[PDB]
């Protein structure tokens, strides 16, 4: 469907999977004599948190910016992502209520659980609905799929109870999550050019749109 | 110090490489015997990105560091590698090129990056060794002209070379068949194989000490 | 069944649930032979034993030198004993050695035959040194109030009790040599420090845990 | 004609049983030592990969992953 | 059936309506346990009733005393005559006493239901007690619960359920304006889109600590405001 | 930049070298180059799908790239070599 | 563990290990009586 298919990679994308364009021009998802990492279930399970990942990273980028600019927020915030404790050398913000590293140990503590407790229903599903986890263990019994867990928790709302709606939900959430990944990566490359926030680096192009671009950026 | 950590994690990682690859993903015979993907990879990604991300190394640290300890600047006083690749004065400053960022290279206006990408030659009369901007300017020639040797081979798509077909339309009057058999015979024999580059390695080498001796590329290494 | 260590991953087969503590954490298999782990078994009761004793002794040492009652640290009760008092530390070495020695040599050696010491050489005592379990030395000397010859549930509770509680006082241990040899105070200073101002008082800002902090 | 990736999924079983059992890679050598020429045979055979079996796939395997060990030597 | 918390939503198997104001509402499943619902339904209960008990006596002091701040009403010298600058560690004891009776007794009834009814000093005064956390009698002498008992629970933990967030909002409003609940209100009245959250947040109004006669009890706000 | 002469001959190298290979003129990745230097079908193992009437796919678009920026480098650093 | 102890217990490895507790046992005594010539 998609620029670059080929009849190579239409012999096992079927349409299956969600968001399946039969964009695969590398042969990733080959079932014949896979193994490791490169697996479909493994690189589906990827493409999927990534997608989640990168649609929390791209609103959380934006959005000082966009607030601050609003005057929703104060000044002492809304400031560049990169420029809020992640690179020190890029800038750093004072006003956390501790230091950047005493909340990276509480962040490690926290996504050791999460992370470590989601591999394992990957690796062994439904072993999160069994030990004792103060009774959170009825809403970690997950599925069939790694991907699409589900639950009372994790579909608090109970939305996609068809099949056919469940498909169209997950189609929109691989697409809004690869538009993330690529808007993710284009503020990671603005970062680097221009020094600046995704927000100002568009409002300086809708102000002048052929002298703000990455022509005119290079010098 | 930090060179030897991350060089155990790399040594960690290549040993965890080897069980990997010989007890839980086993690659086949027919993956081996992808001669033309491994040359491209081999030619364009290995030898060409190697080259210039060292190219890249030498003009942001290299360069910089080394031109401010040949002019007499005391190590510590010295930038580090870091505050050198985060602000374009003080890379403008030493080299006036960099004022203009990466614009000259993307408009073929390679000539004014002159300043750090020289053909000097002779050696450093300061510190004996070879010029560093000779040397970066040298990378970044020798990762141009791998990453395009990378794109000879014919992998999954028409276009590129079969190593077979050139072989075999190399024949002569005087040599009968010709390279009749080689490509099998190399693609099946791991003998020959070490043979050829055995011999071409140690060859290496030697050439490697002499032009070493010959143009010192080294600060007081002459 | 039972809790694991790691949920989700199945127990080890040497690891049954049948000692007490068990939680199937044996991922080098040091322990997977028979009379490896039973010997390990008593190393490790013996090890959380001594680090209880340690811990309270530690607790208690620190609590009475926070207010002014003139105790010593831990780093430096050695010393001030050693000083304050005319003792000899060769002198109490080797008769610590001696009672420690034979101590451990009865154990030892009723480890490797049990019931052995029960024969009456010592002193002509002989259900005194019989040995309940491995590990668990039962008898009139070592638990005089008979909590392990009555209600075997509550006895096998209280195995439970000793075993967590050991590997937390060995856990504790560990934590006062390295809040020692970090900070270079004691244990409830460290506490006092902490309470004072969690958010900026921690091993994040010690300076010597984390190096690029 | 198809360039990718094939790869089978644990064709060898980590363990130490064969750690204990010189010689196991030879034929010859797996049945044990008799004289002392066994010993410098059990050096001599080691890295003879084609002579220990005339899989090329195994002897492909054990090449790569021996290169993976020289690498972390040298790193 | 009954009405749930969303439209669409399923309810759990274990919340089939049998308990007064049930919405099928549990997203972390902490209820699949039959004893823990149990002792989470007497926690409700507790949490309810103490809430609304807080939330009236804060309404009530502003009301009656509106030059006294319920957040350092507990201070000894905020105290009202004769209790002023009195002793906090014998009314420490004394609550500490009789609140560690009255509960002993009620978590006895939980662990053994029907058990603790009678008075230990004079016999033959018990209290009916025909549900665990109702027990009724003496503390119920008007008589209302000779009638839709069911019906009346539901007003019960629905009113608890919205006194709990009523009084955390009053937490946090005097937290983030260092002001009563009646003063907010009119503070907000009086210039909606100047006094909100949008501008009151951020700051906390609560000091660091606070000299309580002769120690020290330390304080600090729910979020990392300003101080 | 633009209308200058180093624009000029990248863009005109680039148009020239894609318009070459889709005209059959240069090879593509569905037409493959014999010993005489004549064109001939290829085996290619990907077969990229394309709407195209002569089968040009995005492997043609990047080749022919990448050749074009090649020989217009060329021709810009040999111009600016010899002071034209 | 059996199979690991068995590989411990091979000619290289045991000889590696005493070896390397005979050249210890030799430099500290070296160490704590040095220049030793004569008994």
């Amino acid at each position: 469907l998609y620029v670059g298919a080929s009849q190579s990679s239409l012999a096992y994308l079927d349409g299956s999977l969600p968001g399946d364009f039969g964009f695969d021009p590398l042969g990733l998802l080959d079932p014949v004599n896979s193994g490791g990492f490169i697996e479909p279930k493994w690189l589906q399970y990827s493409e999927v948190i990534h997608a989640r990942w990168a649609m929390l990273g791209a609103a959380g980028c934006i959005a000082p910016e966009v607030l601050g600019a609003a005057g929703l927020i104060p000044d002492a915030t809304n400031i560049k992502w990169f420029e809020s404790g992640v690179i020190p050398p890029a800038g750093s913000y004072n006003g956390y209520w501790a230091d950047p590293y005493t909340i990276f140990f509480v962040e490690i503590v926290a996504m050791q659980f999460a992370e470590l407790r989601r591999l394992q229903d990957f690796r062994y599903p439904g072993s999160m609905g069994q030990q004792y986890f103060l009774g959170l263990e009825a809403i970690f019994k997950g599925s069939g799929d790694a991907a699409y867990p589900g639950g009372p928790f994790f579909n608090l709302f109970n939305l996609g109870k068809t099949e056919a709606a469940m498909k169209e939900l997950k189609l929109k959430e691989i697409k809004n999550g690869r538009l993330a990944m690529l808007a993710m990566l284009g503020y990671g490359a603005q970062a680097v050019m221009t020094g600046k926030g995704p927000f100002q680096n568009l409002v300086e192009h809708l102000a002048d749109p052929v002298n703000n671009n990455i022509l005119t950026n290079f010098g | 110090y930090t060179t030897a950590i991350g060089g155990l994690v790399m040594a960690a990682a290549m040993f965890f490489a080897g069980w990997f690859h010989y007890h839980k993903a086993a690659p086949k015979l027919e993956w081996f015997q992808n001669v033309e993907s491994m040359l491209n990879h081999h030619l364009g990604g290995l030898l060409g990105l190697g080259s210039l991300a060292w190219a890249g190394h030498q003009i942001h640290v290299s360069l910089p560091v080394n031109k401010l300890l040949d002019a007499g600047v005391d190590p510590k006083e010295i930038p580090l590698p870091h505050d050198l690749l985060l602000n374009r004065a003080i890379m403008a400053d030493l080299y006036p090129s960099f004022a203009k960022g990466i614009a000259p290279f993307f408009t073929l206006n390679w000539s004014e990056y002159s300043d750090f990408l020289t053909f000097k030659g002779g050696l450093n009369p300061v510190t004996g060794g070879l010029w560093l901007s000779d040397t970066a300017h040298h990378h970044v020639a020798i990762a141009v002209l791998f990453l395009v040797a990378g794109h000879m081979y014919r992998t999954n798509w028409g276009i590129g070379h079969s190593m077979k077909e050139i072989l075999e339309a190399h024949r002569g009057p005087f040599t009968g068949e010709g390279h009749v058999g080689l490509y099998e015979i190399l693609t099946t024999s791991w003998h020959a194989q070490l043979a050829i580059n055995l011999a071409l390695f140690g060859s290496l080498s030697i050439i490697v000490a002499h032009h070493m001796y010959a143009m010192p590329p080294y600060p007081y290494l002459a | 069944v039972r809790p694991v260590w790691f949920p989700g991953n199945p127990p080890p087969a040497h690891l049954d649930g049948s000692l007490a503590g068990d939680y199937g954490f044996d991922p080098l298999f040091l322990g997977q032979e028979p009379q490896t782990l039973k010997w390990y078994v008593q190393a490790e009761l013996v090890h959380g034993r001594f680090a209880m004793l340690g811990a309270a002794g530690i607790i208690l040492t620190s609590i009475g030198a926070k207010v002014g009652l003139g105790f010593p640290e831990w780093y430096d009760a050695g010393k001030v004993v050693v000083e304050k008092n005319n003792i000899d530390f060769p002198t109490l070495m080797v008769i610590q050695f001696y009672l420690m020695g034979w101590a451990e040599t009865k154990r030892w050696y009723d480890f490797k035959n049990p019931g052995s010491q029960a024969d009456g050489s010592f002193l002509g005592f002989t259900e005194e040194f019989k040995g309940l379990e491995n590990g668990y030395p039962g008898g009139r000397f070592f638990d005089p109030m008979g909590l392990s010859r009555g209600d075997a549930a509550k006895y096998q509770e209280y195995k439970q009790k000793e075993v967590k509680n050991g590997r937390l006082a060995m856990i504790a241990c560990l934590g006062f040599a390295a809040q020692y040899a970090a900070t270079g105070k004691g244990p409830l200073d460290n506490l006092a420090d902490h309470l004072a101002d969690p958010n900026h008082v921690n091993f994040a800002t010690n300076g010597v845990s984390i190096p690029i902090a | 004609k198809k360039v990718k990736i094939a790869v089978d999924r644990n064709p060898v079983e980590t363990s130490f049983e064969k750690w204990a059992k010189p010689g196991h890679f030879s034929r010859t050598l797996s049945k044990g030592p008799n004289t002392t020429t066994w010993i410098w045979n059990l050096h001599a055979d080691a890295h003879d990969f084609d002579s220990h079996t005339s899989d090329l796939e195994e002897i492909s395997r054990k090449v790569f992953s021996a290169h993976f060990g020289q690498l972390g030597i040298i790193f | 059936d009954r009405k749930l918390w969303a439209p669409g939503v399923v309810a759990p198997e274990y919340l089939k309506g049998d308990l007064a104001g049930d919405y099928g509402w549990d997203p972390l499943g902490l209820g699949a346990d039959p004893t823990a619902l149990k002792w989470y339904r007497q926690s409700e209960l507790q949490h309810a009733r103490w809430a609304m008990l807080g939330v009236a006596g804060v309404l009530v002091q502003e009301i009656v005393k509106p030059d006294v701040y319920f957040y350092e009403a507990g201070l000894p010298q905020n105290l009202p005559e004769p209790f002023t600058n009195i002793n906090m560690g014998g009314l420490l004891a004394w609550e500490f006493i009789l609140m560690h009776w009255v509960e002993v007794r009620r978590w006895q009834d939980y662990k053994n239901f029907g058990s603790v009814n009678e008075d230990p000093i004079f016999k033959g005064n018990k209290v009916p007690n025909p549900e665990m956390g109702y027990p009724g009698g003496i503390f119920d002498p008007f008589g209302f619960s000779k009638g839709n008992l069911k019906e009346l629970q539901t007003k019960e933990i629905k009113n608890g359920r919205l006194a709990m967030i009523a009084y955390m909002a009053f937490i946090l409003q005097a937290q983030a304006t260092g002001k009563g609940p009646l003063a907010a209100l009119s503070a907000h009245l009086s210039n909606p889109f100047g006094n909100n959250i949008l501008k009151n947040i951020g700051t906390c109004t609560v000091p660091h600590s606070v000299d309580v006669q002769g120690l020290t009890i330390p304080l600090t706000c729910l979020w990392p405001g300003s101080q | 930049f633009i209308g200058s002469s180093t624009n000029l001959i990248m863009v005109a190298s680039t148009t020239a070298t894609l318009a070459a290979a889709r005209f059959g003129l240069a090879p593509t990745v569905k037409k493959n180059t014999t010993a005489g230097l004549k064109l001939v079908d290829s085996k290619n193992s990907a077969g990229v799908i394309s709407n195209d009437p002569a089968g040009f796919t995005i492997v043609d678009v990047l080749a022919m790239g990448a050749a074009g920026h090649g020989l217009g480098v060329g021709i810009v650093l040999g111009l600016k070599g010899i002071g034209a | 563990m059996k199979d690991f102890t068995t590989y411990l217990s091979t000619a290289p490895v045991i000889a590696t290990i005493w070896f390397t507790f005979t050249a210890g046992l030799l430099i500290e005594i070296n160490r704590y009586f040095p220049d030793p010539l004569v008994f």
